[PDB]
């Protein structure tokens, strides 16, 4: 049984697998994945500041502790200091946690963790530590920094947030929803992005709030070559309150990211790859989303590479009021041999779209046939890893120019394998149903959603003056008949306009979608899964997401009444909308399992699947895409927040049931990462055991060439913004 | 946007 903000000493932990697409890199490109890997290590230690105030101190922490001593000697030290075997192992676990995650927050999920250990315990190890006596100051000011709030579990620290109740880092802790609001109405009348920046509010004599919206560059106030964001580093007035446009963000970081992209850039296999990273390190150097979007631009054009990348300020999950950006970057092998059926998803993709529950008017003017490879992950830094990624993010690029579909090979290989004594709330006769077919499933799954979900849709546009990318006077909604009278005006973007919602919004529209063209023959034929096969895929991918759907109420939180990982939210909705359909289709049954605590089944008719879960979902998902192409925030939220409701009303009882979910969860894996070395000129990858020690050494082992500065560096830009917490 | 997959 998990405990709550704790990670538990069995937590799964896997090793990446990626000795074989290794092996059949050319020696530049293995150069080429080298510099790209360490740009994307470095980068990703800004997601430690863009998590909670006490993350940069306690990655200095832990990353002095192990330099000195690797987890082997310190368990010797931690052992004669009085730390039974258990208690050790709880602070490698959480080490471990920190190190994943870039933070004391789960990246799924959003809650705090703190060591499963006495405090009093851990100080003697620290304190008497090999890193402690060759430089007793620095490790005792860490200690004494960041000791308290590495155990607080006050239910203010529980969850990141706005607000007094939760943890920000993209805000100053006076920070609230409403302050986030006139910051993006302030952005969208600048035509600046959020994407690389944060809010800081600080109160002058009077009281009055004094705004600053700090950007994420290399440079600071100094002059420099560009005029688009110098130009915009200046003071402003916007309805009664001060603006103020900084930059120089994470700047020794972004340094060290800009020296290993430009590296990189020596070992290019064309122009695409060459100019894209230039405008990537124009847009790390300068602040320029634009700089980004140009290096967008370019990524998209180079289609099946070898080694496959993008970094940035990529994803706006974390973001409490979802429009700023989290750094993250990934350098990859592309599987040819996997990559085949998703190609072939694509050939097809353009007619598949077509059998989507919307008129034309509302899907993308023209298909834009866009890359889909399998992946063999090398390195992604952050705070976690996907499944699969649809990007770029930015909706311009993808409804005029084009974009790219991941799926990430080697991460699916991990949670392939299924044990039955773990599985949870599932009736004992689809067990074995469950185990053969949930792998494959899921496989499909990941390709619709990025592929069929989030690359459809079209939003209705209305430029500075007049024109619509549209044409209103034909165009009509289906919904109620009439011609389109809601639209997204300049500056506007999805993150904008649905802000608190829009990730979970637009996941359910993607797992929906996922779920309605599983249904298709053709679909499960590239997959490879025909007759018997394919209807048992079929009813396992939605057995799946019902499943899921009670799972998901781990991630919501009772007090708040606040949901806090977008894709589980997405899925309880999927519940909901399968349970309004009635017709026996889901059912939810609170039980009693072997075990002596309460337990819950869940049943899903498959016979009732095309007949009354399909209408019903494809009923659903207009409405989706209707409000979604619109920008209809106000009948969006009252559509989503309405099923995304949780409440203890009969006969779900789902406020009741979370205590169960919560009793009989399973924390999520860890994943270990290989790293990457150059001898002069050949470049070899050191491999780790899949232990929590093995993931603590693989950060011990990441950074050999700068490693204490960088501890250093982390240090500095967490005290120099300490007072905003 | 990303695609997760849970349990994993
Ligand atoms: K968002
Ligand atoms: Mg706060």
């Amino acid at each position: 049984a998990d405990t709550q903000y704790i990670l538990p000493n069995d937590i799964g932990v896997s090793s990446l697998d990626s000795r074989e697409a290794f092996r059949l890199l050319s020696p530049t490109e293995r150069l080429y994945a080298y510099h790209l890997s360490r740009a994307a290590w470095y980068g990703g230690l800004a997601v430690l500041l863009q998590t909670s105030p006490e993350a940069p101190y306690i990655y200095a922490l832990l990353s002095r502790l192990f330099r000195a001593q690797d987890p082997d000697q310190l368990r010797q030290h931690a052992l004669a200091e009085g730390l039974t075997e258990e208690e050790y192992q709880a602070f490698l676990v959480y080490a471990a946690g920190v190190y994943s995650n870039m933070g004391n927050y789960k990246s799924f999920g959003d809650t705090k963790f703190v060591p499963n250990l006495p405090k009093e315990k851990l100080e003697r190890v620290i304190l008497g530590s090999e890193a402690a006596q060759q430089h007793p100051e620095e490790v005792r000011g860490l200690w004494q920094t960041c000791g308290e709030l590495m155990f607080s579990l006050e239910p203010r620290l529980r969850h990141l947030g706005l607000g007094k109740e939760g943890i920000t880092t993209y805000f100053s802790g006076n920070c609230t929803m409403e302050d986030a609001k006139l910051a993006q109405d302030f952005l969208d009348s600048q035509n600046l992005s959020a994407y690389n920046t944060r809010l800081f509010k600080e109160v002058d004599g009077c009281g009055k709030p004094y705004y600053e919206v700090r950007l994420a560059s290399v440079l600071g106030s100094e002059p420099s070559l560009d005029s688009e964001v110098t130009s915009k580093l200046k003071s402003y007035e916007f309805r009664g309150s001060p603006f103020q446009v900084t930059r120089g963000d994470y700047a020794p970081i972004l340094q060290k990211v800009v020296e290993q992209l430009e590296k990189a850039k020596a070992y290019a296999a064309n122009s695409h790859q060459g100019q894209m990273l230039a405008q990537y390190i124009e847009s790390f150097t300068q602040g320029s989303i634009e700089a980004h979007k140009r290096g967008s631009r370019f990524w998209i054009q180079d289609k099946g590479p070898i080694v496959e990348s993008y970094i940035g300020f990529i994803e706006s999950y974390r973001d409490p009021f979802g429009s700023r950006g989290e750094f993250e970057g990934f350098v990859a092998v592309v599987n040819k041999a996997m990559s085949a059926k998703f190609e072939r998803l694509v050939a097809s993709a353009e007619q598949l779209l077509k059998e989507l529950p919307w008129p034309p008017t509302f899907e993308k003017d023209k298909f834009l046939t866009p890359d889909f490879t399998s992946l063999d992950v090398l390195t992604f830094a952050g705070s976690g890893i996907p499944a699969g990624i649809n990007i770029p993010n930015y909706d311009d690029l993808r409804q005029t120019e084009g974009f790219k579909n991941v799926s990430l090979g080697n991460v699916l290989a991990v949670a392939y394998a299924t044990q039955r004594e773990k599985l949870t709330f599932l009736e004992e006769d689809d067990k074995d149903l469950y185990i053969l077919w949930k792998g494959p499933s899921f496989d499909v799954q990941v390709g619709l959603h990025a592929l069929l979900g989030h690359g459809s849709g079209k939003l209705f546009v209305q430029d500075e003056k007049g024109a619509f990318n549209f044409d209103q006077e034909t165009v009509i909604n289906p919904e109620t008949g009439e011609q389109i009278q809601s639209w997204y005006r300049c500056g506007e973007t999805w993150d904008s306009k649905f802000s608190t919602i829009a990730s979970s919004y637009e996941e359910c529209r993607a797992e929906s979608v996922g779920l309605y063209l599983s249904l298709h023959p053709q679909v499960l034929e590239i997959f490879g899964f025909e007759g018997a096969d394919a209807e048992d895929v079929i009813y396992v991918n939605w057995l799946n997401m019902v499943r899921a759907g009670l799972l998901a109420l781990e991630f919501y939180t009772p007090e708040a009444f606040n949901w806090r990982q977008a894709h589980m939210q997405a899925r309880f909705v999927i519940l909901r909308v399968l349970l309004e359909a009635g017709e026996g289709l889901v059912t939810i049954t609170p039980t009693t399992g072997s075990d002596g605590r309460p337990d819950a089944r869940v049943r899903l008719d498959r016979s009732k699947i095309r007949s009354v879960g399909k209408p019903a979902l494809e009923r659903f998902l207009r409405r989706l895409q209707v409000l979604k192409s619109t920008g209809d925030v106000a009948g969006g939220r009252a559509l989503y927040e309405g099923y995304a409701t949780v409440t203890d009303a009969p006969p779900e009882s789902f406020l009741t049931l979370r205590d169960t979910v919560l009793l009989r969860k399973e924390s999520r894996k860890l994943i270990v990462q290989p790293n990457t070395r150059l001898e002069g000129s050949d470049v070899q990858l050191l491999e780790y055991e899949a232990s929590a020690a093995g993931l603590i050494r693989s950060f011990s082992e990441r950074f050999p060439e700068d490693g204490p500065e960088l501890e250093e560096i982390l240090t500095q830009l967490a005290t120099a913004d300490a007072r905003f917490w | 946007d990303r695609v997760y997959i849970h349990p994993f």
